[PDB]
């Protein structure tokens, strides 16, 4: 390359800058002619060299001064380069080169926008016009007007030059795809609230016509456009119609086509229908009604059954949920029409429920509809506590009961009907939804109680669980175990609500311990256990079916087991959990022992055995133990009465199963006494890792926010010293986000401290001083920022002397006047709302330091 | 066959539209759909009239959008 | 394209027949078309009949048929001609004039409510209807409804009261839409509405109306003549008032997300002015730095990614405001002196937004370079350590 030409580029005057560029521009044009001129995937070397020159000689691509003449000349030269790039792009064979060409051209355009905003605006207008012409050509081809497959389609024409070739209709589609990729890259720079309509037009037309994969890329571009600036009403009608058409087509699509369009299709489904509130207003009411109608058609089509892509079925379910929950009834359409369309969608949902690949997809929407019917029942109660059966109350609920009774009846009826893993999965989805409703349906749960499945139905389900306990030849033993686990979790949630039966509780504990029973049969509680006796034989089979992650789910359920029943069997199961042969098994073991320990006996500090396992179990195990520790501290001596949140499964935690796992238990009177124990904090600190637990540390701070309120504040100076050491460690953590979280929790802690103890305040000031000294030693702006945020949290506390100390820290930054620090003190008073008087004293200190200077 | 059916549906919308439904008759379809309600009243609440009115509005928009099955 | 988008040819014929486009008050565009109660009040029913004919035509009228090929022009999404829609306009004029007449008078609040419903009907008409836009543009006795919108906007601009306030918002929606569908040439004709806008720019003016106004000011600014209008007075740009409304955060009632929306709108306006082809300028940089500071602080406190949509908008506005700052910096050094008074807040916010940007896949080379130009803050004045803590 002409490196001396590159140097002359800097040397040349802005007026002669055009001539200076022409010299190396000459070599660049020759290089393009070598490869760019010929149509044809070295040339990649050429495009990379183009990008390297753009980075090296920003002035060469665009004159810095411009002068109003050199700038135009650069516009022409870049237009010629873009013409060569498009010449490369149009051909499908060289399309791959065009994308890297896309990268170079887009980077140079960004560079021009930086240096030459106006010239870049002109180039972008030319690009948008070229896009409009390509869309017009596509429209003429599709509508049936003259194809005009060869055309100059000249745009951003440059006198210095080359010719802009036109691809055959399909290759023109390819060139349009490349233009769409470039526009997707540059969307943010382009959008001006006026060209926005043009971008929406290019996208909507591309959605209407073009390759299904090109259609998918266009869907992605339209999604990015929708995220920024919404959907303009004029674009809205066409985009909504195209979305309805795509929804109808989804059934009649190629599996490869489905794979091409899935991710973009799901992204559009989500962005256009955000689960978050206030999405409803964004789309027009009639458009939303049309979405509901197309969904009704899809449900009639059984698109769930037709769909060969899970993510697409997932997005269809997402639309169902958006209509059920986030779209107010009476906005998209009249109430009764909404109820009718929803009833049809629910009927289709049950039809899919009959045979299911995965229950979760059907789970959520049925959950929302059951919640809506529950609110209806609650309104019935509101206007003139007698339980009304859920199945009788709601047609959909009785329908689900019929489907479940049918699945169980078929399993009992035939051995081949007995071997229907999908039918069991459906029965399981029914049970889980039943448990979620029993948790949340009751208006008193939100007087009358509605149980979709009666306890006798639960017992028939128990008989079905026994049939599943019957060996399946081990071909599906593990999956049968997983489904039995989901059913057991549903029964467990029902028990946490209230134990279904004491013998039912015993049978449940037996099924839960079945996988490891064969190993645990020689156990003191086990041999006594009546369930154990009959169980041992199947456990001989069950042990093979049991798997590590499934075993961990089993251990979690066992910890769920009520203490009243098989408590010693539970303690043995926890001890086996202490074994932690499987790491995920170890994690579930921690989660479960968390409940089991306090129930067993001797309400007191965390078990030393569990503490040791936490000492080194795993990084993930460390995080799970941290998450548990918050509740464990509240429940160390608390009765720990089980508490069930509604937990609407909009984004169910982990698997929809383990929902029983994601439960919270609180003692009524534990809040009465904080009962802070330093050593208990000491084990948590031993769990904490300066860097290893860092995200686990953030979770630990998150739990500490809750834990702090239950802090006795009666600790000895050594114990208060220990808590202050925990806080200083919270500050020390390397993660800046870690420190910000530390201050966030520090707010709750300062609220928690019984009083702004003068000695405690002095210790806090000393910790801050050690931190600032370590900062000055670091000479690290980031540590300075962490300390500044710490002082800001202290001021937001504004607690007692701590309020004066945090004012002193704000004064420290201000006298430091650190460019970042400055104004944070202004926020500091804002966080505030005598401290200011210490500020004047610190100003006196500033005067003394200045006198020291002179 | 939908397009001719769509014409039929638009025709239904137009019949719903006409200014006098019965010649010499003051009331018009929109007058019914949104009404003063001056005045079975015991059977029918003004709110009951209102909810039915909303059902009617949704229906009119639907009929306009719809294509006839024929 | 077998479907032919016949409904797209429909000018929201359903949107016309729906509950009040303005939320609440049960305006009932049907109730208006059928209403028993400006000038020529007699034959208001004749205008009503014109509107019923228009509705029938719009239902039957599909100018945007088979992709609207006859539709043509520079404007994107050219609305179907929908000539029948036009007939609706005389009726709208009737009630709009009723409101205008109330304004001319120095009692009938409900009367104004129908007027607001009519503003909404005109809003729906400007949308999806080409003929209405062309007529309003063609129009001095020109576009009498356009003058009525202007006079109504004015009457609201001063002593609006609660009734006028919403009328301000809706009429702004119409004035902006009529502009968006309009060509550049039309914008020379709306420069008069540009004359009306300043009063809306006032701090007393609510946040929503001024958001509609910022969008409108940009759409006008697309036209060169309106562009000189963008700052008709050198001493005080309408943009100067806009920066003042941005900083002042005067409307407490507005939710933070609405402030974000006004923020990105003004970012877009500053950008559109950025592509051409005062006390207002220094203030612009002060306001830009404070806005970037608030948004970047919100982002900084949160280690978690911007999962929610509004945080996503926040990261995006952080990026684009970064670009606007980089451009203001490159154009001149005056920003730095203007930056001086808020220089500390600026140099504090800019590194943080810069790093949050740095931690992005979507980054442009352009936006990274925009930071690179700036993002030189020592953040250490370097005083003695003793007596600070």
């Amino acid at each position: 390359s002409m490196i001396p030409a590159l140097r002359e580029l800097g040397s040349a005057t802005p007026e002669e800058y055009n001539t200076v560029v022409q010299k190396p521009r000459q070599i660049l044009c020759q290089f393009i002619d070598r490869i760019l001129t010929d149509v044809n995937l070295t040339s990649v070397m050429l495009l990379d060299f183009i990008q390297h020159i753009m980075k090296s000689s920003p002035l060469m691509f665009v004159n810095v001064s411009g002068s109003h003449e050199a700038k135009g000349s650069c516009i022409e030269f870049s237009n010629w380069i873009i013409t060569r790039l498009l010449r490369i792009a149009a051909t499908p064979s060289c399309h791959l080169l065009h994308k890297k060409i896309c990268e170079v051209i887009c980077s140079l355009l960004f560079l021009f926008k930086s240096k030459s905003p106006a010239i870049f605006g002109v180039l972008t207008k030319e690009l948008l016009q070229l896009f409009e012409d390509l869309v017009y050509l596509h429209r003429r081809n599709v509508m049936g007007h003259a194809v005009e497959w060869p055309v100059v389609m000249s745009r951003f024409l440059s006198q210095l030059d080359a010719p802009l070739q036109l691809m055959s209709m399909q290759n023109l589609e390819f060139i349009e795809v490349t233009l769409l990729m470039v526009l997707t890259r540059i969307i943010a720079i382009v959008f001006f609230r006026r060209q926005e309509l043009l971008l929406w037009q290019i996208g909507c037309v591309l959605l209407e016509y073009g390759s299904p994969k090109i259609k998918s890329l266009a869907i992605s571009f339209l999604t990015e456009l929708f995220q920024l600036g919404g959907l303009p009403a004029q674009p809205a009608s066409t985009f909504f119609s195209s979305f309805l058409e795509l929804l109808k087509h989804l059934v009649e699509m190629d599996t490869d086509q489905l794979k091409l369009y899935e991710e973009p299709l799901s992204k559009l489904i989500k962005t256009l229908f955000p689960f978050e509130a206030e999405a409803y207003r964004n789309i027009e009411p009639v458009y939303l009604n049309m979405l509901l109608e197309k969904l009704c058609v899809m449900f009639e089509d059984g698109v769930l059954m037709r769909l060969k892509s899970d993510l697409l079925k997932a997005a269809l379910c997402h639309l169902l949920q958006y209509f059920l929950k986030f779209v107010p009834a009476g906005y998209e359409s009249a109430l009764q029409v909404r109820k009718v369309y929803v009833r049809n969608i629910c009927k289709a949902l049950l039809d899919v429920l009959g045979i299911e690949v995965d229950a979760e997809y059907l789970l959520g929407p049925l959950y929302a509809a059951l919640k809506m019917e529950s609110m209806e029942i609650i309104e019935e109660i509101q206007c003139q506590i007698k339980h009304v059966d859920m199945n009788q109350k709601s047609i959909l609920w009785s329908a689900l009961k019929q489907k479940a009774e049918s699945l169980q009846i078929s399993l009992e009826y035939s051995g081949l009907k007995n071997p229907v893993i999908e039918m069991l999965e459906g029965i399981a989805v029914v049970l889980q939804l039943t448990a979620l409703c029993t948790v949340h349906c009751s208006h008193q749960n939100m007087s009358v109680v509605i149980t979709w499945m009666s306890l006798d139905f639960y017992t028939k389900v128990l008989k079905s669980c026994r049939s599943l306990l019957e060996s399946v030849q081990k071909l599906d033993l593990e999956a049968t175990i997983d489904k039995v686990v989901k059913i057991y979790d549903a029964l467990i949630y029902m028990q946490v609500n209230s134990s279904f039966e004491d013998h039912i509780l015993e049978d449940l504990c037996g099924m839960l311990s079945l996988p490891w029973i064969y190993s645990h049969s020689d156990d003191g509680c086990l041999k006594l256990t009546t369930f154990a006796a009959n169980l041992l034989t199947l456990s001989c089979r069950i042990s093979d079916s049991y798997s590590p992650q499934a075993q961990s789910r089993c251990v979690f359920l066992l910890t769920l087991f009520p203490r009243r029943i098989f408590l010693e069997w539970r303690t043995a199961v926890y001890n086996w959990a202490l074994q932690s042969s499987h790491e995920v098994i170890r994690a579930s073991c921690v989660s479960g022992f968390f409940i089991l320990l306090q129930q067993q006996n001797s309400c007191n500090r965390v078990p030393k055995i569990l503490i040791d396992k936490v000492k080194d179990d795993s990084d993930i195990v460390k995080k799970e133990f941290a998450s548990i520790l918050g509740q464990l501290v509240c429940t160390l001596h608390g009765m720990f009465y089980l508490t069930s949140s509604l937990t609407e499964p909009f984004s169910e935690h982990g698997h929809v199963d383990l929902f029983c796992r994601n439960l919270k238990a609180t003692s009524q009177h534990e809040c009465s006494s904080s009962q802070l124990k330093a050593s208990v904090c000491k084990p948590f600190l031993f769990l904490l890792k300066k860097k290893i637990p860092s995200p686990v540390k953030l979770a630990f701070i998150d739990n500490l926010h809750h834990l702090c309120k239950h802090l006795d504040f009666r600790e000895d100076e050594t114990d208060v010293k220990a808590v202050l050491g925990t806080l200083l460690n919270l500050m020390e953590d390397p993660d800046k986000d870690v420190r910000v979280a530390f201050s966030g929790n520090i707010k709750h802690i300062l609220e928690s401290l019984d009083s702004e103890d003068g000695f405690i305040k002095e210790l806090f000031v000393l910790r801050m001083k050690e931190a600032y000294t370590h900062a000055q030693i670091s000479r690290n702006n980031e540590l300075k920022d962490t300390l500044i945020l710490t002082t800001g949290d202290i001021g937001r506390a504004a607690k007692g002397d701590l309020v004066p100390f945090a004012l002193l820290h704000l004064l420290h930054c201000l006298l430091s006047k650190s460019a970042s620090v400055s104004g944070a003190a202004y926020t500091e008073i804002r966080a505030l709302v005598q401290y200011k008087k210490p500020i004047c004293q610190f100003l006196v200190e500033s005067l003394h330091s200045s006198q020291m200077t002179a | 066959w939908r397009q001719r059916s769509n014409t039929q549906g638009s025709i239904l919308i137009n019949l719903l539209l006409k200014q006098p439904l019965i010649p010499g008759s003051s009331l018009s379809l929109c007058h019914l759909l949104s009404s003063s309600s001056e005045s079975y009243d015991g059977s029918f609440s003004l709110s009951a009239l209102r909810e039915a009115q909303n059902l009617a509005f949704t229906g009119l928009n639907l009929v306009a959008r719809n294509e006839c099955s024929r | 394209w077998r479907q032919r988008s016949n409904t797209q040819g429909s000018i929201l014929i359903n949107l016309l027949l729906k509950q009040p486009l303005i939320p609440g008050s049960s305006l009932s565009l049907c109730h208006l078309l059928s209403s028993s109660s400006s000038f020529s009040l007699s034959a208001l029913r004749e205008a009503q009949n014109l509107a019923f004919t228009g509705l029938n035509l719009v239902a039957r009228n599909e100018c945007s048929r088979d992709g609207d090929p006859a539709e043509g022009g520079r404007r994107a999404f050219p609305l179907c001609q929908l000539p029948g829609a036009v007939h609706f306009l005389p009726l709208v004029q009737f009630f709009i004039g009723l409101h205008c007449q109330a304004l001319q008078d120095l009692s009938v609040c409900i009367l104004e409510g129908f007027s607001v419903t009519a503003l909404s009907i005109l809003q729906h008409l400007v949308c999806h209807s080409g003929a209405v836009v062309s007529l309003l543009l063609s129009g001095q006795g020109q576009h009498p409804l356009l003058k009525m919108l202007l006079h109504l906007l004015a009457f609201s601009s001063a002593a609006t009261g609660h009734l006028q306030a919403s009328v301000l918002t809706q009429c702004l929606k119409v004035l902006v839409k009529l502009a968006e569908n309009t060509s550049c040439d039309f914008l020379p004709r709306f420069q008069c509405v540009f004359q009306v806008l300043p009063k809306c720019l006032s701090p007393e003016t609510p946040l929503p109306s001024v958001l509609l106004a910022v969008e409108l000011l940009s759409l006008l600014a697309d036209h060169d003549q309106l562009a000189p209008q963008l700052c008709s007075h050198s001493e005080g740009c309408l943009l100067l008032l806009l920066y003042m409304y941005i900083t002042s955060r005067p409307d407490r009632v507005a939710l933070e997300t609405q402030w974000l929306q006004l923020e990105q709108e003004v970012v877009w306006l500053l950008a559109k002015l950025g592509v051409q082809s005062c006390q207002c300028n220094v203030e612009v940089v002060r306001a830009l730095t404070v806005m970037l500071h608030r948004q970047w602080l919100t982002v900084r406190r949160a280690g978690g990614p911007p999962r929610t949509d509004q945080q996503r908008r926040t990261v995006r506005c952080l990026r684009d405001t970064v670009l606007l700052l980089h451009g203001l910096s490159q154009k001149d050094k005056l920003f730095m002196m203007h930056c001086v008074e808020v220089l500390h807040q600026f140099d504090q916010v800019m590194p943080g937004v810069s790093m949050l940007i740095r931690g992005l896949p979507d980054v442009t080379d352009c936006e990274e370079a925009a930071l690179d130009d700036l993002c030189a803050a020592e953040t250490d004045v370097e005083d003695p350590e003793v007596e600070c803590g």
